[PDB]
């Protein structure tokens, strides 16, 4: 009723794109024409767990929040932290004695800080691409680091300067086997900061 | 009028705190009642999630409440199927 | 042999800078650094399970040359 993958991939002409479940589908040819073109998205990968989307951790810990640079420019953590840890200090009978009888300026800071962040020291964030997907990982894996290139930690850890003490030994050893499509730029592809290879 | 036989009261009190204030109050003192009693017991199961809710990592459990994980104490064979 | 010990490095060099180090040189599928429960640091030794035989050998040939965190690193066959 319904054809192999060798017969996809050879209808196809992308038998990279052709899913292990895409030849049960009523319409293959179609959906792999489809997941062929330059601008698609795949299925999120809930569909085939069992488990639901973003559920199954239960057990971990994360810091809370990072604020952005003029947000902590301007400096409202310090005292938002300091009136947070005098009101917990207090008293309910304190409380409701600040209450009926309250206390103002307590930050007081301006207004011309608060204007100047959100407009003059406004910066434009990172956004992430158009065919971006997020999973249950996608925060980890930040190499996308090129292969072939040696981290600024281990330069600096084995007094590489911007001369590794092993790139001898890797001009004389050839490409490495795990990564032989990766180019080294400097031995091999004769390499901008600690991204000296791709 | 008897001055001093009436009901205590001072100036600048305030007032007594409402349902709601009590009611954060009294979760505020169970979840110390809770903490202390964790303390004492030295139960390494217990953890705080970024979100603020009690999870048992022996169990692999969440709790909506102290009292929840208060009668999570089942956990002696989930203990002994993590233990190895 | 696609597990490979890698040792001679310090508390700097860790799993993930190990890590960085094989995506440098030549990838690990796996990384087993066991720890202490008193201790609980890395001790700079651990068990990387490469893809291939291939990157193992090249691991212990080529890339154990290096100085991980000021310590000479050196990867043998497991
Ligand atoms: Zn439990």
């Amino acid at each position: 009723n319904r054809f192999t993958v060798a017969e996809l991939k050879q209808l196809v002409a992308r038998p990279d794109v052709v899913e292990m479940h895409d030849v049960t589908a009523q319409d293959p040819k179609l959906l792999v024409h489809l997941k062929a073109t330059r601008n698609s998205v795949p299925v999120p990968r809930h569909w085939c767990f069992k488990r639901k989307y973003l559920q199954g951790k239960r057990g971990i810990e994360k810091p809370p929040f990072e604020l952005p640079d003029f947000i902590k420019r301007t400096g409202i953590q310090e005292m938002r932290e300091a009136l947070q840890e005098k009101e917990e200090q207090k008293t309910m009978k304190s409380k409701m004695r600040e209450k009926v009888r309250p206390k103002m300026g307590k930050i007081d800071i301006d207004y011309q800080k608060l204007h100047d962040a959100f407009f003059k020291w406004q910066t434009k964030p990172k956004l992430t691409i158009h065919g971006d997907l997020y999973y249950e990982g996608k925060e980890f894996e930040t190499r996308l680091k090129k292969p072939g290139d040696l981290s600024d930690e281990l330069r600096i850890s084995l007094g590489m300067p911007v001369p590794p003490p092993w790139l001898i030994a890797m001009q004389r050893y050839g490409p490495p086997p795990s990564y032989p499509n990766l180019k080294i730029p400097g031995l091999n592809s004769p390499l901008y900061g600690d991204v000296f290879g791709t | 009028m008897d001055f001093q036989h009436r009901p205590g009261g001072k100036t600048g009190s305030g007032g007594v705190a409402s349902s709601s204030e009590s009611n954060r109050d009294r979760r505020e003192r169970l979840r110390q009642l809770a903490l202390e009693t964790i303390d004492i017991n030295k139960d390494p199961y217990f953890m705080k999630n970024h979100l603020g809710s009690y999870e048992c990592k022996l169990c692999l459990t969440l709790h909506n409440n102290e009292g929840s994980y208060l009668a999570h104490t089942k956990h002696q064979t989930n203990l002994a199927r993590r233990a190895a | 042999d696609a597990t490979v010990y890698v040792g001679g490095l310090d508390e700097k060099v860790s799993e993930p800078l190990l890590w960085e180090l094989f995506l440098q040189a030549g990838p690990v599928v796996n990384t087993h650094m066991p720890k202490d429960r008193v201790t609980g640091q890395h001790q700079g030794y651990g068990f990387v399970e490469f893809l291939s035989e291939e990157d193992a050998d090249y691991a212990i040939k080529i890339m154990n040359m290096i100085k991980l965190y000021g310590k000479p690193i050196r990867v043998n066959k497991a």
